[PDB]
């Protein structure tokens, strides 16, 4: 019979975050943001139950160069221990070489990362602005 | 001051080419574009197609 | 601040074990909401209307 | 094997299989490159107010 | 000229019929050739180099 699907993530803004008052909350309403509504409609297309899991060490999964073993959700899904993982994931050739990515959603690249440096044109100081009072 | 440098360009979005009727608009009498705004949704998209 | 464009092309892809048997439906629902702007209206929502 | 800028789509997902995307595409807007048009006389007042 | 920002999210990706063995390992040269960033040289040999 049909079972219910082991969805695992990671808490990440504004992709997967916990509600304000999850506390009183249960299961996968417990938790918000775009990538929950989009496995919603995952769900809603594909027609199956669900269940909103987060990743237990918190990464998004690598292999180790020593004991080759994959972590993360990675790993959880290569051993098993979830059934699917929906996060904004980065797909890498080492990660296909080990389950398998569905076509790109969304397309992303590298992003330079720099402060607003602000300066507001003064009023009444700008007009003896130039050399000096 | 004293620039020619204009680059003034019309519409600059396509919504604005749903917003006039001056500049014809079009693509391909087939294509998954044709297809695309066939089916789609979008006020803009709906009006243009 | 964001400056200069991607240095890289990159995508978000849903992560399914090999063999996995839902692999093929989900991918077709990802290009029916990616057909149906789902994904616009729902990264406007999460990213632009807020 | 088909290696061609052949748009990705449902109806294509549908019959055969498609590789993952060596090209993100987007719909366009293909205008006539206007000449640098000249100010004239309005340039009189034009610059530093309106 | 080309004005305004892509309308949706296309891509172009390497077209087989369902069934054929050679989808899996051309799949992987694309991740590779992409992870090499070849595409984007060749994307500007044919787009802008020329």
């Amino acid at each position: 019979e049909n079972k219910t699907v082991v969805v695992t993530t990671i808490l990440e803004s504004p992709y997967v975050m916990m509600k304000k008052n999850h506390e009183m909350l249960e299961g996968n309403e417990r938790y918000e943001g775009y990538c929950v509504d989009l496995a919603a409609e995952i769900a809603k297309h594909c027609g199956f139950k669900y269940k909103l899991t987060i990743v237990g060490d918190g990464k998004y999964g690598a292999r180790d160069a020593d004991t080759k073993i994959w972590n993360g959700m990675v790993g959880e899904l290569v051993y098993g221990k979830a059934d699917i993982a929906i996060a904004p994931l980065t797909i890498t050739l080492v990660r296909e070489e080990v389950i398998d990515f569905s076509k790109p959603f969304m397309s992303l690249g590298i992003s330079i990362m720099i402060k607003k440096p602000q300066k507001s044109k003064p009023g009444v100081f700008s007009f003896l602005d130039p050399l000096a009072y | 001051f004293l620039t020619v440098e204009r680059m003034v360009s019309p519409i600059e979005s396509a919504e604005d080419l749903s917003k006039q009727t001056e500049i014809a608009y079009g693509t391909l009498d087939s294509g998954s574009t044709k297809e695309f705004f066939r089916r789609s949704k979008i006020a803009v998209f709906d009006k243009m197609w | 601040m964001k400056v200069g464009g991607n240095l890289d092309s990159k995508g978000y892809g849903i992560a399914t074990p090999k063999g996995s048997s839902l692999g093929n439906a989900v991918n077709l629902a990802v290009l029916k909401l990616n057909e149906q702007g789902l994904l616009d209206k729902l990264k406007n929502k999460w990213w632009y209307d807020k």
